Formats: C-alpha cells, sequence, structure tokens
C-alpha cells in the first residue's frame, strides 16, 4: 500500500538508492540508526533501479 | 513544438491538496487528475507556463 | 597548411608507430576527405579532426587502437558505416556541428561493440521529438549521449 | 518524430476530440474587428445588399433611407435583403395555424408584464449610449442622466416608477421643440438634433441609446414568450436543456425513417444575418402578432421597429495617420470624414468613404436597410422557426419535408426524403423559401451529411452523444472581496459551472487545486506544516501548535482544505464544524469581533 503513494516514475530509483544506503549500514561496522531504518524502509519494496543521484527528499503523494 | 512536447529533469507545477475521496466518481476523477499531473508536472510546456 | 604538411609537422621526427595522440584541427581536406594519414599509424588512440573541411570519412585509415575520435565542426552528411570496421575499438565519438539530419544516418554506429559517448550537438537531428530516447534505443550500448546518461545526470569526469 | 497533434484524429473521431480545435478558453488579448473602418464597411454592405430598393428622404431626421421590402426578387445566389411582406405574413400565419393561440397567449403574458415592470429593470444591462454626452456609460448612469434631464425639461411621469411611464416620457420628449441638457455645461438641442441623438447607435458592435432600450425590452419580452412555446427555437434555453432539443429533433425525423427514406442533416449558418433583417419587416410581423389586441399594446410594441428603421449610426473613433518620414502620429475624428480630402487613405478605405459619404448626416450615417447585431436576437429566431415550420409535410404538399432547429444565425436542418433527388429538392425549397423573408443561407459555411452527426451552436452531436463547448472556462481565481467571501465564491463558481457548462470531475478538481493555490498566495494563509515564510506565518504557526483537531482549521487560518466534488455546495465554516475545537469555534465566531447565489456563506472573524 505504501508503494501506491510513491510516484511511479521515480518509484524504482528510490528503492535502489535506499537499498544501497542500507547496505552501507551493514558493511561499515558500528553505524546503525534505527530511526533511519524505520523511516526509509517502506521506500525499498519495489524493483530497484540503479542511478547516480543523491536524493535529498523522497516524495509521496497524499490527497493530490 | 517538438522541444515543447518533451520531458525535463524538474517538477515545475506544485499543486495543493484536495479533500478526501469518498464518492466513486471522486475516485475516478482523482485517478484521472493524478495520472495527468504525473504526465505533465515534469515537462517543458509547464516550464513555459510558469516562466 | 593542409593535412599532409601538418601531419609531418606533428610527426615531430617521431615514427608513426610511436604516436598515441595526434591532433589535426583546422588544417584542410584534399577536397572533402582525409589525406596524409596511413595505416602505419598503429599506436594512435586519440585523433582530433576538428574544423577540417571534411565532406566524408570514406578514406579514413585503419586504426585498431583508436578510442577517442572527434569530427566536430565538419560537414559530414553520412557515410559513417566506415568508422565501424575501420575503428573497432572506438569508444568516444564527437559528431557535433555536422550536417546529420536523420536517425537513419546513425544506424551504422549500432554495430560498434564498445561505445560510451556520442556528442551530437548543433545537428539538425537534435531538433526531433523523443530525440535522446530514439538514439538510446538505436544505439543500446550507449551510456552517455551529448554528456548525460539517461536521467539527465552529467557524465562523471575522468573519462 | 515530428509531433503532429492533428494526426490524433486518425484514431479518435473528430467530435470526440473536438475540444482540441478550440484555441482559447478566455477572451484573447487582441481586438478582432472594430473602429471606423469596420463600421463604414458594415454600412456600405448593408446598403449594397438592398441597392435595388426605394430611396426616400426622412422628413424629420433628414437623411436618405433605403426601403428594399417588396423589392425585386433575387436573381443570383448572393445575399439580398428584399424581404417580401406577403411571404413573411403568410409564414407567420402558418406558424399561428400550426400552433393555435400561441400569439394570443404570448400577447396576454407580455401585456401583463408591461403594466408591472419597473424602470429599475432598465439598468440591469450593459454599456449604453448617453445621448446627453455622446459617449458610452454603464446602464445605471445612463438611466440616471436621462431621468434627470427629463425632469429638468418638465417631463416627470417616470416618477411613477413604471417603465411604461418612462416610455411615455420618452415619446413626449421626442415631441418637444427644444431639449436643455445641463451637465454637472449648458447646451440646447433643437428638435432635429435631439431626434438624431436619440436615433443613434455608438460603437455586438453597437449599443442603443436609452430611448430605444425601453421598447426593445418589451419587444424582446414578447419574442421570448413566443420562443418558449416553439420546440424549434433553441435561443431561450441553455445548458443541459439545450442538449435535449438536439436529441429530440433527431428522434422526430428518425422515428420511422427506415423504409428507404433517406435522411440528411444540413449544418448551416446564415450569412450576414444582421445585415439583411429589415426592421420594417419586424414591424410587419409585430403588427400581425398583436392583432385583435388593445391599441395601446400594439402602439407600445410597434415603436422599437419604427425607431430602428430610422436609426442612424456613429462611425466610430476615427482614423490615425502616420508620417514615417517626419515621425508624426495624428488622428482624424470620424466627424471630419465628410470633407477631408481622399488622398491620405488607401484605396479600399477611399472607396468605403466615397460610397458612404452620401449617407452622412450630422456626423452619423443612416442605416435604415438592416438591423445591427445584439438587438432583436429573439425576435429574429421567430422568423427562422416560422420558416422551419413550412416543411411540416402539410405545407410542402410533396414527398420531401424538412424540420430542424434554429438559434438566430445558427441552424441544423433535417431533410428526410424518399431518394437523393427528393433531398436535393427539399434543400432547394428551403434555400428559396428562406430567401423570400430576407434570410440568406451561407453556402461557404454549411454542409450536408447523412443524419446521425451535426453541429448546432457548438453543441456537437454524434450518434447520440452531445459535446457542449459553447461556453468558456470561467476565471478560477480569488474574487478579491475578503478571506471569507472569496472561498464561498470560488467554490460556488466551480459547482454551478459543473452543473451548467459541462465540466469534468477531474478538471473540476484541478481547478479547485489552482483556486486554493491562488487563495493561499493572495491572503498569506499557507498550511501550518508548509514552511513558506511570510509576515503572517508566525501567527499561523502558533495557532497550528495549540489546536488539537488541526483538521478543523479554516483554509484561511492555515488549515487543511477539505473540498472535493461531493461537498462543493457546503460553506467552509459549516463543513469544518464538528472538527473545530470548541474554544476555536468561540474565538472565530465571537460576536465581539473588532473586524466584522452570490457569496452564500457564514459570517466569521475573517469578513
Amino acid at each position: 500500500p505504501f508503494q501506491s503513494l510513491v510516484p511511479k516514475a521515480a518509484r524504482g530509483q528510490y528503492s535502489g538508492f535506499v537499498r544501497t544506503l542500507f547496505q552501507q549500514m551493514r558493511d561499515v561496522l558500528g553505524t546503525f540508526d534505527t530511526v533511519q531504518i524505520i523511516k526509509l524502509l517502506p521506500f525499498a519494496a519495489a524493483p530497484p533501479k540503479q542511478s547516480r543521484m543523491q536524493f535529498s527528499s523522497l516524495t509521496v503523494n497524499v490527497r493530490g | 513544438f517538438n522541444k515543447a512536447c518533451e520531458l525535463t529533469d524538474s517538477s515545475w507545477i506544485e499543486l495543493d491538496e484536495i479533500g478526501e475521496d469518498v464518492a466513486p466518481i471522486e475516485h475516478i476523477a482523482s485517478m484521472r487528475r493524478n495520472y495527468f499531473t504525473a504526465e505533465v508536472s515534469h515537462c517543458r510546456a509547464t516550464e513555459y507556463i510558469m516562466k | 597548411m593542409d593535412m599532409k604538411r601538418r601531419i609531418h609537422l606533428e610527426l615531430r621526427n617521431r615514427t608513426p608507430a610511436a604516436v598515441r595522440e595526434l591532433v589535426l584541427d583546422n588544417c584542410k581536406s584534399n577536397d572533402g576527405k582525409i589525406e596524409g594519414l596511413t595505416a602505419e599509424f598503429v599506436n594512435l588512440e586519440f585523433l582530433s579532426l576538428i574544423n577540417v573541411g571534411l565532406i566524408s570519412v570514406s578514406n579514413l585509415p585503419k586504426l585498431p587502437k583508436l578510442k577517442k575520435l572527434e569530427l566536430s565542426e565538419n560537414r559530414i552528411f553520412g557515410g559513417l558505416d566506415m568508422l565501424a570496421e575501420k575503428l573497432p575499438n572506438l569508444t568516444h565519438l564527437n559528431l557535433s556541428g555536422n550536417k546529420l539530419k536523420d536517425i537513419s544516418t546513425l544506424e551504422p554506429l549500432k554495430k560498434l561493440e564498445c561505445l560510451k559517448s556520442l556528442d551530437l550537438f548543433n545537428c539538425e537531428v537534435t531538433n526531433l521529438n523523443d530525440y535522446r530516447e530514439s538514439v538510446f534505443k538505436l544505439l543500446p550500448q550507449l551510456t552517455y549521449l551529448d554528456g548525460y546518461d539517461r536521467e539527465d545526470q552529467e557524465a562523471p569526469d575522468s573519462d | 518524430m515530428d509531433v503532429n497533434p492533428t494526426l490524433l484524429f486518425l484514431k479518435v473521431p473528430v467530435q470526440n476530440a473536438i475540444s482540441t480545435t478550440f484555441p482559447y478558453t478566455g477572451d484573447p488579448p487582441y481586438s478582432h474587428g472594430t473602429g471606423t473602418g469596420y463600421t463604414m464597411d458594415t454600412v456600405n454592405r448593408t446598403h449594397q445588399y438592398s441597392e435595388k430598393g426605394k430611396w426616400t428622404k426622412n422628413t424629420e431626421t433628414g437623411a436618405p433611407q433605403l426601403n428594399p421590402i417588396d423589392g425585386p426578387l433575387p436573381e443570383d445566389n448572393e445575399p439580398s435583403g428584399y424581404a417580401q411582406t406577403d411571404c413573411v405574413l403568410e409564414a407567420m400565419a402558418f406558424l399561428e395555424e400550426s400552433h393555435p393561440g400561441i400569439f394570443e397567449n404570448s400577447c396576454l403574458e407580455t401585456m401583463e408584464i408591461v403594466q408591472q415592470t419597473r424602470v429599475d429593470k432598465l439598468t440591469q444591462g450593459r454599456q449604453t449610449y448617453d445621448w446627453t454626452l455622446n459617449r458610452n456609460q454603464p446602464a445605471a448612469t445612463a438611466l440616471a442622466n436621462t431621468i434627470e434631464i427629463f425632469r429638468s425639461n418638465g417631463l416627470t411621469a417616470n416618477e411613477s416608477g413604471r417603465l411604461i411611464d418612462f416610455l411615455k416620457d420618452v415619446m413626449e420628449s421626442m415631441d418637444k421643440e427644444e431639449m436643455e441638457i445641463t451637465t454637472h455645461k449648458k447646451q440646447r438641442l433643437n428638435k432635429k438634433s435631439y431626434l438624431i441623438r436619440a436615433l443613434t447607435l455608438n460603437t455586438a458592435i453597437a449599443t442603443p441609446g436609452m430611448q430605444i432600450r425601453g421598447f426593445v425590452y418589451f419587444v424582446e419580452t414578447l419574442a421570448r414568450s413566443i420562443c418558449e412555446k416553439l420546440e424549434q427555437s433553441g435561443l431561450p434555453v441553455g445548458g443541459n436543456e439545450k442538449k435535449a432539443k438536439l436529441a429530440n429533433v433527431v428522434r422526430k425525423m428518425m422515428t420511422n425513417s427506415q423504409d428507404t427514406e433517406l435522411s440528411f442533416t444540413i449544418t448551416g449558418d446564415n450569412t450576414k444575418w444582421n445585415e439583411n433583417q429589415n426592421p420594417r419587416m419586424f414591424l410587419a410581423m409585430i403588427t400581425y402578432i398583436t392583432r385583435n389586441q388593445p391599441e395601446w399594446f400594439r402602439n407600445v410594441l410597434s415603436i422599437a421597429p419604427i425607431m430602428f428603421s430610422n436609426k442612424m449610426a456613429r462611425l466610430g473613433r476615427g482614423y490615425m495617420f502616420e508620417s514615417k518620414s517626419m515621425k508624426l502620429r495624428t488622428q482624424i475624428p470620424a466627424e471630419m470624414l465628410a470633407n477631408i480630402d481622399l488622398k491620405y487613405f488607401n484605396e479600399l478605405t477611399k472607396k468605403k468613404i466615397e460610397k458612404i459619404r452620401p449617407l452622412l448626416i450630422d456626423g452619423t450615417a443612416s442605416l435604415s436597410p438592416g438591423m445591427m447585431m445584439g438587438m432583436f436576437n429573439m425576435l429574429s429566431t421567430v422568423l427562422g422557426v416560422s420558416i422551419l415550420n413550412l416543411g411540416q409535410k402539410r405545407y410542402t404538399k410533396t414527398t420531401y419535408w424538412w424540420d430542424g432547429l434554429q438559434s438566430s444565425d445558427d441552424f441544423a436542418l433535417i431533410v428526410n426524403a424518399p431518394n437523393h433527388e427528393g433531398i436535393q429538392a427539399g434543400v432547394d425549397r428551403f434555400y428559396r423559401t428562406c430567401k423570400l423573408v430576407g434570410i440568406n443561407m451561407s453556402k461557404k459555411k454549411s454542409y450536408i451529411n447523412r443524419t446521425g452527426t451535426f453541429e448546432f451552436t457548438s453543441f456537437f452531436y454524434r450518434y447520440g452523444f452531445v459535446a457542449n463547448f459553447s461556453m468558456e472556462l470561467p476565471s478560477f481565481g480569488v474574487s478579491g472581496i475578503n478571506e471569507s467571501a472569496d472561498m464561498s465564491i470560488g467554490v460556488t463558481v466551480i459547482k454551478n459551472n459543473m452543473i451548467n457548462n459541462d465540466l469534468g470531475p477531474a478538471t473540476a478538481q484541478m481547478a479547485l487545486q489552482l483556486f486554493i493555490k491562488d487563495y493561499r498566495y493572495t491572503y498569506r494563509c499557507h498550511r501550518g506544516d508548509t514552511q513558506i515564510q511570510t509576515r503572517r506565518s508566525f501567527e499561523l504557526e502558533k495557532l497550528w501548535e495549540q489546536t488539537r483537531s488541526k483538521a478543523g482549521l479554516l483554509v484561511s487560518d492555515g488549515g487543511p482544505n477539505l473540498y472535493n466534488i461531493r461537498n462543493l455546495h457546503i460553506p467552509e465554516v459549516c463543513l469544518k464544524w464538528e472538527l473545530m475545537d470548541e474554544d476555536y469555534q468561540g474565538r472565530l465566531c465571537n460576536p465581539l469581533n473588532p473586524f466584522v447565489m452570490e457569496y452564500d456563506a457564514v459570517a466569521t472573524t475573517h469578513s
């Protein structure tokens, strides 16, 4: 259901991004923030696509 | 015109919110409007509109 | 100074087998073709034919190691099929300012295996709609068209 | 690819994507046709179409007048104003016969309307010509000035307040030997000059003075009362109701049009409608409608055509001469067109001026032969419907019979016949019977195609589906009164626009979104969450913090919008009632404020 809100056009590019970030929390020992996981987890439930963009804000559509 | 019909890397029109969608006709209207706004938000025609 | 002269002027008493980057711009073409270069150039990997009045690349030499060719500011209107066979390893082509006017003209480039950039600025083919998408579908191996990859993200430096 | 939006029609029928062909939704930023040139040209055209009439000189006004009625019959497929009085009277008699009592009932209703209507009804209109200033002013100012001048000259029956008394005063003024006009300037107009000033139209490209409007209103009231009873007419109605008539007619002509009876629809358009209708003929038909009626009713209703048939026209502002070798820009007023040497102008304008010069009196130009647009719009439709009624198959006495719709220079004609020769003869009988009454069909703007598809006043009908593109998108912006009124108006605009001028749900929602954006950007009342930093943000922020039920805040108090399609008829303060905090309710609607279809809303601190 969360994936319904996320824009389709950039639905995948987010996932990859987020996924990558999470990997960098499992490789760099000692870095682990619960808040970041609970914040960005639902954004990583779509077929990932790779890109070189540095996202500053992940957008979600509510009531137009 | 050919360049005015092309996408761009930006979001030029940022519309505001609407009340909840209860009526089925409201759902259909919202679906149409959301698809359209997604297809035209990023576009050079919107760039000309806002400029 | 036409090509034949400047080539030697740029040969600098150094044998053709030992050139890795040759620069020949603004010089001339015999009539509309490259003349002066020869197949003995085998170590070359960067040839710049910029601004040389050039109507075609029919008589281009055979450069196995070429990787960075650029024909900008010339007047090529086709005949790019030769570049495929004659430059198998080319991976950076710069066709900007030429007289290309159709996607069909870029069909021959589809058979280059290792292609990474194709600059196509100021060419009448760039005025079409869905220009970049059509080019990226005709040349699937491409990863940077005009400088940007697929989402208008600039190509990273150090290429 | 080279994008070709027109090619979209290769897949979707044209009537489905017809909206694509309408360029503007709004009044363009340019003026299309106006000025002295396009008025002189209209005068010349109106006289040309009646050049074979009878020329006379008006005793009172003293201007040449062309009377084409009962003139030579036309000989070529070109416009002609030579309306035949016998033909028009016969057509209206047949219209009465097919609709018994229509004229009598309409006359009785209009007569009841006359004895009640107040003079105030004459100010609910548009720009009007002030005979006291030779300018254009809104209706109220014109009426007030006319009443003041009438009182100053001794005419005071208008004090009764009834419009008919004002008309009596107007008629008395037309008889006075001298009218004194004192403006906030002292001037005196002799009988002839004032008579011309009251029989003039300024620059719908012309607006009548105040004397004419009084009688025009009653004549058009009778016309509307007649039209409302004719199913053929489509002028008095609008919106969804009009969409019915179209379907209805296509049903009438296709009930049993299947026994080989070929059916054909002519989408038509009458060429130079206004420049062929003859006010003398409007008098000839009003004298027929108002038969066996009180003499006063006929007299009051017969005075609008009488004043039009002698009407004059003011050419306009004038011309502008530019010397590009001296860098000079001078202006020539229209009043000087009667003497200025004809060398400055180009050839076409020179010909126009030369042709119109004989008709120039006191700076105006007599325009007897034809009507002008915007007036008698509903009385012309009655003539058209009468013509459409002459194809009832009891009035053609043949095998082809036509019957359709007409809306004052826009018509669709259905011409059922048993074979193609029948269709080609039933179209000729219409195009010829319709020339005798001065109506000219336009052959370069019409087309005939088998029944099941046509166009009627921008209501495109295709196989039962009617697309309504007659009216334009209204301005979806803040009215500009105050915070409370603007929300009530803007939402109501979208509602009643959806009801009347068919507007899609999705486009309605996006219009609402744009309206909310404009609303929040005019009165700085962005959402509380939103980070826009205006002078009013801080106060809106704190109010956001201390409200537990943030959903109940008004859109003007930095709250969330709650308007969707289902609740566009509910005022804001009553939509967001249960959601408000009791203390917030008390604060907003406190009668101790230091601050406090149209704008139907609740009063709050915002007003």
